[PDB]
């Protein structure tokens, strides 16, 4: 019967032929054809390009040969310069152009045919906040990846203008991931209370060094912005009396997730857990797939770069996504119509306990902080 | 070998413009007019329009330029994503990539390098701006930022400061100044630094005024650099200490001429609007076209320099671009911007920021910035 393509672009990656984004992108895909209640009438297809990392010249080229070809949306890039590119072709040609990594999004910038379902970074940084007021902290030190900018972070930069907070700013070194150097610095100047904005991969090595200097102890307090948290290995330290916390936003606890997070299993990195990254990119499958059920009569037109004009569905297709609303492997998903950036969502709160790390509260941006 | 066809992109409007066409003209006929024995090719500056700052548009672009036959790509002045989609597609051909505005895209070290920029860096305008503030024996100062980004411009100097009330605040604007400058004077801090395009600067100081915050007791530092071209009626008092930055070295022997032929364009197009002085964007794209010629002829006394056109869909790339480079970075030009250098990056050195103070007719010079 009836037939809608989506397009996926995806990084070339060292560890072997399919990374994480594009083995959940298919498994979401399979998914839904094998539902009957969901997209009971289509059948789900796809065109797969992949690009080397940090190739934004051929992310372009590849996003114009899938249009060219036709497709309803594009999922994909993962690294913000190519997905910028890709986001602005997208943008041009009036067609969906589906985010699930965070990437700086320009101020000025006024493209309007995207969604993300990465949670935005300024409400991640609030909650950051909640946590740092309800402990009481007057003094904190934010330790943020060169890779990432400062930008991401502005929420708490502007806090000790509205708060009684005195907040020290430190980069991770961008030519190494040794930071021995950085941890004695603090160490020297009594900073007990610390913010990590950093991945999960650079939060396990720092945790290692920060061990190997008698800073994992019960004097200090660990704050980190990665939702992978829960998938570290923290058997070297949950004896130690150190205070570790973050966020989650993986809905683990619902177990129609937790069968799912089985199925996908099937450096101080734990195994056999589903990574925030392959979570989104298959609840971002699903979120639009409710917007193609609303809108049955669609069908992708061949559209070339530089010559055609936008996509006479687009428009109303993107609408649709953007007022989508679905259940996922990360909670309620939805978003915000005014910038099609994921602002409001869900949140476990967890912290490390003497057996490993557990929850100990939620948040949401409505209601603020919740611990129990 | 047949002409040094370079090409510039201008994102510079034509009506009250800043001036970047006819700019380009007169380095082209002010060099072309000077005959000499042995005679050597003419020069010539193809130019291409940018309407809006587009990665999509501008790939276009580079796809147009890219068949001419040219020896480098100027520009733009005032499109920071479009900029940095110039660099990549220049490093991919190895054409170089005349930088002569903001770009606020990393760029990652380890990525093909073919660029030189006549524009200050975000390190040298931070450590400008610092080396002010150390003047003033580090008051405790409030920053004002148009829009996020200025995070990043302005990185180097926010990560040096302990960032609270008494010491460094951040605040952005919403859009309206008055909030943000009641809260600066309850915090009685004295030392604001604004970091804004001319007409938010000119908005904040307007505010400021009609606040009483525009007495001697406040000092302001705007990083803008359309300093010279801001021009505050009915703001500036006797009292008033607003200082900002200029590149101009008003003693070039070619700078009254060059100012004089700016004047008379901007009134055949704006009799409305009075004019307000050169642009330094302008000034930039004149030795722009000097450093260019300069490093070009210095390689053609030491190799035949040969062009042809390249493609966007072919992995061909100027065989000579490499050396080219090499010459570039041996470039030292007396222009209207000060003494243009650079160093092993590519970036601007050995040059002088002119650190000027409006007063109520004019302004005064009361010192400098260095690099040396
Ligand atoms: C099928 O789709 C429905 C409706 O979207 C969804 O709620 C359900 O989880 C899916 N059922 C199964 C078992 O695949
Ligand atoms: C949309 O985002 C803006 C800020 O990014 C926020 O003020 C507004 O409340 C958001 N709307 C929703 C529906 O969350
Ligand atoms: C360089 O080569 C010769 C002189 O060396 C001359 O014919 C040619 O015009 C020169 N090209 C340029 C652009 O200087
Ligand atoms: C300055 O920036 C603001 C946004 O903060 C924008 O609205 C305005 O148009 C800009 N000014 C000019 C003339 O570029
Ligand atoms: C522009 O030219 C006229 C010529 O007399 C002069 O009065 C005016 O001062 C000039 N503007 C500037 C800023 O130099
Ligand atoms: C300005 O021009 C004069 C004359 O050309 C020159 O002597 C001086 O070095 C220049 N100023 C700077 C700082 O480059
Ligand atoms: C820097 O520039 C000045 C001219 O303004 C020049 O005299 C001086 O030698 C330069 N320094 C170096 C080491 O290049
Ligand atoms: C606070 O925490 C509990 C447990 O997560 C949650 O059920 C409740 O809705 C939260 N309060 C509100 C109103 O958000
Ligand atoms: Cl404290």
């Amino acid at each position: 019967t009836h037939v809608l393509r989506f397009g996926g672009i995806f990084e070339y990656v060292e560890s072997g032929p399919m990374g994480a984004e594009e083995l959940a992108f298919r498994f979401a895909v399979n998914t839904i054809n094998r539902n009957r209640t969901l997209l009971p009438n289509t059948t789900l297809t796809y065109d797969t390009q992949k690009i080397n990392l940090y190739d934004s010249f051929e992310a372009s080229k590849k996003a114009c040969d899938q249009l060219s070809l036709g497709v309803a949306a594009i999922f994909g890039p993962s690294h913000s310069s190519s997905a910028n590119a890709v986001q602005s072709i997208c943008n041009a040609l009036g067609v969906p152009h589906i985010q699930t990594r965070w990437k700086h999004q320009v101020s000025d910038n006024k493209d309007s045919f995207y969604v993300s379902l990465y949670p935005d970074f300024s409400s991640l940084s609030r909650a950051i906040l909640d946590l740092v007021q309800f402990f009481k902290w007057k003094t904190v030190t934010v330790v943020y990846d060169d890779s990432t900018g400062l930008i991401r972070l502005q929420e708490l930069i502007k806090a000790p203008s509205r708060y009684n907070l005195r907040l020290k700013i430190r980069q991770l070194p961008a030519d190494t991931k040794d930071a021995k150097p950085l941890l004695k610095e603090m160490k020297r100047g009594k900073e007990f209370h610390v913010i990590f904005d950093c991945s999960h991969e650079m939060a396990a090595g720092i945790l290692k060094q920060a061990l190997n200097m008698s800073m994992m102890t019960e004097y200090y307090h660990y704050i980190f912005t990665t939702l992978d948290l829960f998938a570290l290995d923290v058997e070297p330290y949950r004896y130690s009396g150190v205070n570790m916390t973050g966020f989650r936003i993986l809905n683990t606890e619902n177990t129609q997730v937790s069968s799912i997070i089985e199925k996908w299993s099937m450096s101080g990195l734990l195994d056999g857990f589903m990574t925030t990254d392959a979570a989104l990119m298959y609840d971002a499958v699903h979120v639009v797939s409710v917007a193609v059920q609303q809108f049955p009569q669609m069908t992708v037109s061949s559209l070339q770069c530089n010559r055609h004009k936008p996509w006479r569905f687009g428009t109303r297709f993107m609408s649709l996504i953007k007022e989508a609303h679905w259940e996922g492997l990360t909670g309620r998903i939805t978003f915000n119509k005014t910038n099609g950036l994921r602002t409001d969502f869900d949140l476990d709160v967890i912290s490390l306990k003497e057996e490993g790390l557990e929850k100990i509260g939620t948040w949401d941006p409505a209601s603020g902080l919740n611990m129990t | 070998l047949s002409s040094l066809r370079m090409a510039a992109i201008l994102d510079d409007q034509t009506v009250c413009g800043r001036g970047e066409r006819l700019a380009l003209a007169l380095a082209r006929e002010q060099i072309n007019g000077i005959i000499e024995v042995p005679a050597k090719a003419r020069v010539e500056v193809d130019i291409f329009e940018l309407q809006r700052d587009s990665q999509y548009e501008t790939t276009d672009t580079m796809c147009q330029i890219l068949p001419k036959g040219v020896v480098s790509v100027l520009g733009p002045s005032s499109s920071p994503a479009s900029a940095s989609t110039v660099s990549h597609i220049c490093g991919e051909k190895e054409i170089p990539h005349i930088k002569v505005g903001p770009e606020e895209t990393p760029r990652l070290q380890y990525l093909r390098f073919a660029s030189v920029s006549l524009y200050p860096s975000n390190e040298d305008v931070s450590l400008a701006v610092s080396r002010i503030l150390k003047s003033f024996n580090y008051p405790s100062a409030s920053l004002i930022c148009a829009k996020a980004e200025c995070l990043l411009r302005l990185e180097e100097l926010v990560r040096g400061f302990l960032i609270s009330k008494e010491t460094l605040s951040v605040r952005m604007l919403d859009r309206d100044p008055t909030p943000l400058l009641k809260e600066i004077r309850d915090d009685k801090v004295s030392t604001i630094i604004i970091d804004a395009n001319a007409s938010i600067s000119h908005l904040v100081l307007r505010k400021a005024s009609e606040l009483g915050m525009t007495s001697a007791f406040y000092k302001y530092i705007l990083t803008t650099m359309d300093f010279p071209i801001l021009h505050l009626d009915g703001i500036v008092e006797d009292s008033s200490n607003i200082l900002g930055f200029s590149m101009f070295n008003t003693s070039h022997p070619f700078y009254p001429e060059f100012v004089r032929s700016l004047n008379m364009s901007w009134r055949e197009n704006c009799e409305a609007s009075t004019y307000p002085g050169p642009a330094l964007s302008a000034a930039l794209m004149f030795d722009a076209v000097h450093v260019v010629v300069s490093a070009v002829r210095e390689l053609n006394r030491s190799q035949e320099i040969g062009v042809k056109p390249l493609a966007c869909t072919s992995a061909n790339i100027w065989p000579h671009g490499t050396s080219l480079m090499n010459y570039l970075r041996m470039v030292e030009y007396d222009g209207l911007t000060g003494r243009v250098e650079f160093n092993s990056k590519g970036q601007r050195t050995n040059y002088t920021l002119r650190i000027l103070e409006k007063s109520r007719q004019g302004h005064r010079e009361i010192g400098v910035w260095y690099s040396n």
